[PDB]
């Protein structure tokens, strides 16, 4: 759903990398260059950022229960 | 003082049938003082052996220079005089077969003693007059030393 | 061990040979060898067997 | 539904002897140190440090079961020595190792921070 | 019959990782040190949450778990704080915990990103790593216009053995014998394997020759910190923790010997 906080394998913080990763993709970076620029060297952290599906942005399109 | 065999074995071949294992190699050797063929398995990883080397093999029932049976136990905290210090390669095995050329009526002139050093096998075949102390189910050593 | 072997092998492997003093000497101790060679009752029992 | 609490791995449940010594009768001068709420972190170092002792004839450790959090260390020494004394010297030596390594690491850290 | 005399050589030291080499030590000691780096270095991590209001699309357990994984600065305070289990107080106190609070409401039309910057702590020494003045703030949850999230967390002192959130490392690259001299591994085709960064061999060579008299020495380490503890403080706390574990074990041992003596 939302970007995890730690990498499941090693434990590196990735929760603060999602927005930067998207900003780089919109900045015409390749997924590899972006993951390197963010400092994600292990392929486990690269897996975390490269395989994530941000569904929360679509769950926020539904009106809430309380206004 | 317990020694059951002692002779030099000029190495004549190593793994003639091809290298089957990695840290072990089969040596086909022959002596000069007694003319006894030998097929031995050694750990060439820690004790490398080259074609043409010459070593002294001393098959003994105990390592202690004085006649004294062993307990078959590993006790490295034993400072009594052991004959292993004067050698390089030392093995410990048991005789599991002694073949020969004995017939229904004639005795055995040629023998072939097989020993197993925890898997590393040796076949020492030659004249029976020199392999009289070899008996099956008997713990023995190797005491192999390479010389020039 | 007594099904496939031919008659010749069967006899050479199962008929106790009590006439070969040399073979008896090697396989059996002196007392046994002398008893087997001399006593005829033992030989007859072996043949019956 | 049956998940044991995570603190069970290190915290002793109650009235639990952190360490128990049982004299082994199979061979002389041998003992079994059953340590509770421990794992390979200490079992391995203690085994290694006992193996370094020339008066120790046997030194090994095991974890009887990964779900359980106990460890068994078997120690056999020469008759003039004792397994309890061996275990005590092994721990003292490991402590000295960690003290010295910590001191040298502080020194290295300072030297690197300055230049 | 006694201890060895290990040495240390730091080859790189930064705010993110520390790369060092330990020599004249046993493999068991080096492995235990790595295991302590991973599982037995105490740090401060949220371990108690009280959701007073949560209208977001993520349920309470999800928000709690996500807050738990947020690293908190634990450099010098973790040594002062005690374990909540050992503290003789009521629910909490400044000696055994650090209060946090969060109160966010999306009043605007744009999505509100609840980040670690919204975690207000009562102690200025314990704050989110992203909050220590680069790296962006950890994202806790996104909120829609009209949604609200209000909670009250408490951080505790713990180590990795209790939960992964109390693991201060983001990777401990432990290596030894870069050139396979001890032959602890057996490469079927040594030419097909790459060279370790700590390897000292010509490119024409694949692995060093076998050393029968060799013993594992010169262990290389690369302790990448998550942010809670400085990379060197992780090592110091690990060595001190392992020495304390051995000291307490020695106390129990002596008490057991004198039990029978
Ligand atoms: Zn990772
Ligand atoms: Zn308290």
């Amino acid at each position: 759903m939302i970007i995890p906080v730690r990498c499941f394998t090693c434990g590196k913080i990735v929760g603060n990398k999602w927005e930067a990763y998207l900003g780089l993709l919109q900045a015409e970076y390749t997924e590899g260059d972006a993951l390197d620029a963010l400092g994600l060297k292990r392929y486990c952290c690269r897996r975390m950022l490269l395989a994530h599906v941000d569904l929360i942005e679509k769950l926020l399109n539904y009106a809430p229960l309380e206004k | 003082a317990g020694i059951l065999f002692e002779d030099i074995f000029d190495v004549k071949d190593i793994d003639p049938e091809g290298k089957k294992f990695d840290r072990v190699s089969r040596l086909h050797c022959e002596s000069e003082s007694f003319k006894m063929d030998l097929i031995l398995d050694v750990n060439i990883q820690i004790y490398p052996v080259d074609l043409g080397d010459k070593f002294r093999l001393v098959i003994a029932s105990t390592l202690y220079e004085d006649g004294t049976l062993d307990d078959g136990e590993y006790n490295p905290t034993d400072d009594r005089p052991s004959r292993a210090d004067q050698f390089e390669y030392v093995m410990y095995g048991k005789v599991y077969r002694i073949e020969g050329d004995e017939t229904s009526t004639e005795a055995a002139t040629r023998l072939s003693a097989y020993v197993s050093y925890g898997g590393l096998l040796m076949r020492l075949q030659g004249d029976a007059n020199n392999l009289h102390g070899f008996e099956v189910d008997s713990r023995v050593y190797l005491l192999m030393k390479k010389l020039a | 061990a007594t099904l496939k072997p031919s008659n010749k092998a069967f006899e050479k492997k199962f008929r106790f040979d009590y006439t070969n003093e040399r073979a008896l000497r090697r396989t059996l101790q002196e007392d046994l060898v002398k008893d087997v060679l001399s006593n005829a009752h033992i030989q007859n029992e072996l043949e019956r067997e | 539904m049956n998940a044991p609490p995570a603190f069970e791995s290190f915290l002793l449940f109650e009235g639990e002897k952190k360490i128990t010594i049982n004299k082994d009768t199979k061979v002389p001068n041998a003992c079994l140190f059953t340590i509770n709420k421990e794992d390979h972190t200490l079992g391995n170092i203690i085994k290694s440090q006992l193996l370094k002792d020339p008066q120790v004839l046997f030194a090994g450790y095991k974890v009887p079961h990964p779900l359980e959090h106990k460890i068994i260390i078997r120690v056999q020494t020469t008759p003039d020595y004792s397994p309890q004394e061996a275990f005590t010297n092994a721990i003292t030596d490991l402590i000295s190792e960690l003290s010295l390594l910590e001191e040298r690491f502080r020194v290295a850290i300072k030297d690197k921070q300055e230049g | 019959p006694y201890a060895n005399q290990p040495t240390v050589r730091i080859t790189e030291l930064t705010d993110e990782n520390v790369k060092f080499i330990i020599e004249n030590t046993d493999l068991a000691v080096a492995n235990s040190i790595r295991r302590v780096f991973i599982a037995e270095v105490p740090i401060i991590a949220i371990d108690w949450v009280q959701i007073d209001a949560n209208s977001s699309v993520l349920h309470d357990e999800f928000i709690a778990h996500r807050l738990g994984l947020i690293p908190l600065t634990s450099d010098d305070i973790v040594d002062k704080l005690q374990y909540s289990r050992d503290c003789t107080c009521e629910e909490f106190c400044p000696e055994c915990s650090v209060e946090f609070t969060l109160d966010v409401r999306c009043n605007e039309d744009q999505t509100r990103h609840v980040t670690s910057r919204d975690l207000i702590s009562n102690s200025p020494r314990v704050i989110p790593v992203t909050s220590r003045n680069e790296q962006d703030d950890i994202l806790i949850v996104k909120l829609r216009k009209g949604q609200e999230l209000r909670l009250r967390a408490y951080a505790k002192k713990g180590f990795g053995k209790e939960h992964a959130k109390w693991n201060p490392t983001a990777g401990v690259a432990f290596e030894y014998d870069p050139d396979n001299a001890l032959r602890h591994t057996v490469y079927p085709k040594p030419e097909e394997w790459p060279k370790s960064e700590y390897s000292e061999l010509d490119e024409d060579e694949s692995q060093a020759p076998y050393d029968p008299n060799g013993k594992p020495e010169r262990f290389y380490y690369n302790v990448e910190s998550c942010g809670s503890l400085r990379p060197e403080t992780i090592v110091l706390s690990a060595l001190s923790g392992l020495k304390k574990k051995l000291s307490d074990l020695q106390t129990q041992l002596s008490h057991e010997i004198q039990s029978d003596v």
